[PDB]
RNA sequence: AUAUUGGCGAGAGACCGAUAGCGAACAAGUACAGUGAUGGAAAGAUGAAAAGAACUUUGAAAAGAGAGUGAAAAAGUACGUGAAAUUGUUGAAAGGGAAGGGCAUUUGAUCAGACA
RNA sequence: GUCGAAUUUGGGUAUAGGGGCGAAAGACUAAUCGAACCAUCUAGUAGCUGGUUCCUGCCGAAGUUUCCCUCAGGAUAGCAG
RNA sequence: CGUGGAGGUCAGUGACGAAGCCUAGACCGUAAGGUCGGGUCGAACGGCCUCUAGUGCAGAUCUUGGUGGUAGUAGCAAAUAUUCAAAUGAGAACUUUGAAGACUGAAGUGGGGAAAGGUUCCACGUCAACAGCAGUUGGACGUGGGUUAGUCGAUCCUAAGA
């Protein structure tokens, strides 16, 4: 699916935050918040060069 | 079933176990090691004396920043304690093992703790709230305990031709 | 009745190990807190004392 | 050793013992070639498988 | 090999249809073959199983046993015979779940609808 | 004649195989969070059949030991298999302010081939 | 410090983001203000930093030349196939 | 050299045990790797000729999950304070009653309400989890009971406003 791994509202926390600069899920109150996103090395993210 | 170690000739042995016991793993290991190899009745009397604070359990591995006592001189150590909860759990398992041996018909006066083993049960995970709105773990480390008591019960040499000749010559020289 | 009671008691064990106050205790923790992992403290106003 | 009849960690499972017995039967064949409730229910099933005159013409 | 475009060879679809089949479809799915004598008598091979017919077990550990169908448990895809049980020490008896394809019907429960079904399948009763 | 990532009904694949594939294979847009717009998880596998361990015994009890069911309990509703990190017990060994590695041999333990 | 008024305060109501409100501190506007929060365009943009997954055999370099006015960014000659 | 899938072939391997995993055992390759034995396991899988790709990890303050040393360590030291006997109970520093010592000191640690919460109120039963010790106790768990208006409010009126 062309939308796989992209239906996520996430943003990077910036440099110098003692964590990796991968975009992270916002919001709160759930285990999803703060997890990495959008990257091919991230669980639940988008694969590298998706098949067409 | 499936103990860490079993006894050959199981008709002269008895076993007891307790799983997911909410007691300190480190203190329980120290108590079990203090009891390992002893006679059953002597071990039970020793545990009663430990509860009465007449003797102590020597702490050998999990013993950083522990106070010093004179009751460790019996075992040649400086650090010993009196873990009441661990002693009570081990006493319960010893009593169960003695009951199992009596039901099997074994002689109670010849029983000795031939095996005792403490393992880490899955941890109980409470959590605590800390400053600046933090959440930190607060975990109990439960123990799996098992023990087995047992009744106490009471070369071709090839030589070279030279060696054979030397032995034959010595035999001829002697009587 | 006893069989159903044993089934419920066996089912309860995982939430008991997680130390839930009951079936209604479903608090969820985030993976990371941004106010704890968003710190670059200059010479000026801080976020906590 | 159990056929011939301290503390050890060497144990034999019943599954492996049954498999060894089965394989030994196979090898021996090659060498040669080269309930109270039931009883109660059965018993019950097998078991189940002038005159007199009182009073008279009046109302007591 | 199939030839129609309306039939599917998809394993996933076949398994889903089998496991979600309603009660009326499970009645047809739980069909049992007739015995040699009943086959010679009626001219038919298999019928859906029902409650008051006698069967013979031809497969499994209970092979050779006979009895009357105690129930047709369509929810668990099984039939229960009154004489085929498992006994415990405390007097408990648990029915053995048998599949009708592993049985053989030795005496049909006959009624008006049963005779109509046999005749429309091509039967020659009596 | 053309379009069709919505709806209804079908058939398929050199596609993915539970951290993959839709966020969701499961009471998933659920639980939970936010005043709100919105954000949004984790989570599949006993066994062919619950036959899910009757009964005795120790324990206040959870449970243990016998016994029993089952092909198997090295399948006990923590349930197919059951790796690593990390841990316990047993046995062997080394250790005077790190350990680990390479070349060579001694010692202890252990082991294959060739046995006409 | 102040403590009977430019006083303290509940509720209702009005003002909304290139806007409000400000006894003016670029203060405050839901722990967010040198530009509130939410979703989308969007996998926005790299002068830069970090990383980039099996083996063996054989061959194997480059700061040395001319130029775009000079930095930057490019062309060209040389060395290796 | 190795991995997922595809066409062909070995009428290939397999419940007398496929795949996987463990192994103080054995062999072949310079190596990538390949092969055999033993244990565990329980249903699928491989050699060769070719086709194909989401095909090989030690690093990215990498992602998700799990686990150590620290460590039985830091700590559980604000709000003056507890003690005796009996009962209950397997178990009592913490439950109940009695006996004592104290405290809030009417701007209360008292008696009611507004916002908010939604059954937390009360009875019976009851301890696996929670009450950072304990627990026979509880705002916990299980089953129920309980809120009665012509006069108290809403309902009606209008205020800034909508
Ligand atoms: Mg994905
Ligand atoms: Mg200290
Ligand atoms: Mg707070
Ligand atoms: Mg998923
Ligand atoms: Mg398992
Ligand atoms: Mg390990
Ligand atoms: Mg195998
Ligand atoms: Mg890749
Ligand atoms: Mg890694
Ligand atoms: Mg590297
Ligand atoms: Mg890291
Ligand atoms: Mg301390
Ligand atoms: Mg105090
Ligand atoms: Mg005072
Ligand atoms: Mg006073
Ligand atoms: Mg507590
Ligand atoms: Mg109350
Ligand atoms: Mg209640």
């Amino acid at each position: 699916s062309e939308k796989a791994g992209h239906q996520t509202s996430a943003e990077s926390w910036g440099t110098g935050r003692a964590v990796a600069r991968i975009p992270r899920v916002g919001g709160g109150g759930t285990g999803r918040s703060g997890q990495g996103a959008f990257g091919n090395m991230c669980r639940g993210g988008r694969m590298f060069a998706p098949t067409k | 079933a499936r103990y860490g170690a079993t006894s050959t000739n199981p008709a002269k042995s008895a076993s007891a176990r307790g799983s997911y016991l909410r007691v300190s793993f480190k203190n329980t290991r120290e108590t079990a090691q203090a009891i390992n190899g002893w006679e059953l009745t002597k071990a039970q009397k020793y545990l009663e004396q430990v509860l009465d604070h007449q003797r102590a359990i020597p702490f050998r591995r999990f013993n950083s920043s522990i106070g010093r006592t004179a009751q460790g001189k019996e075992f040649g150590v400086t650090k010993a304690r009196w873990p009441a909860k661990s002693v009570k759990f081990v006493q319960g398992l010893l009593q169960n093992a003695a009951a199992n041996a009596e039901a099997k018909g074994l002689d109670a006066t010849k029983l000795y703790v031939s095996h005792i083993q403490v393992n880490q049960a899955p941890k109980q995970r409470r959590r605590t709230y800390r400053a600046h709105g933090r959440i930190n773990k607060y975990e109990s480390s439960p123990s799996h305990i098992e023990l087995v008591v047992t009744e106490k019960e009471e070369k071709v040499v090839r030589l070279t031709s030279r060696q054979r000749g030397r032995i034959a010559a010595q035999k001829r020289i002697a009587a | 009745r006893s069989k159903a009671d044993r089934m419920a008691k066996m089912e309860r064990r995982e939430r008991n190990r997680h130390a839930k106050q009951g079936e209604s205790d479903r608090h969820n923790a985030v993976s990371l807190s941004k106010h704890l992992f968003s710190g670059k403290r200059g010479v000026g106003k801080t976020d906590f004392r | 050793q159990n056929k011939k009849n301290s503390i050890t960690t060497r144990t034999l499972s019943k599954k492996r013992a049954k498999k060894i017995e089965r394989n030994l039967k196979y090898a021996t064949q090659r060498k040669l070639l080269v309930s109270s409730l039931t009883l109660v229910k059965e018993a019950l099933w097998s078991v189940i498988d002038q005159g007199t005159t009182l009073g008279g013409p009046f109302f007591p | 090999a199939k030839q129609s475009l309306d039939v599917s060879s998809d394993r996933r679809k076949a398994r889903k249809a089998y496991f979600t089949a309603p009660s009326s479809q499970r009645r047809v799915l739980l069909s049992a073959p007739l015995s040699k004598e009943l086959r010679a008598q009626y001219g038919i091979k298999a019928l859906p199983i029902r409650r008051d017919d006698e069967v013979l077990v031809v497969r499994g550990s209970k092979k050779g046993q006979e009895g009357k169908i105690s129930s047709v448990y369509r929810l668990k895809f099984a039939v229960q015979v009154d004489k085929v049980t498992k006994e415990k020490v405390n007097g408990a008896s648990v029915p053995i779940n048998l599949h009708p394809s592993k049985l053989v019907i030795t005496k049909l429960h006959l009624d008006k609808d049963r005779k109509a079904l046999i005749q429309r399948k091509g039967g020659k009763l009596e």
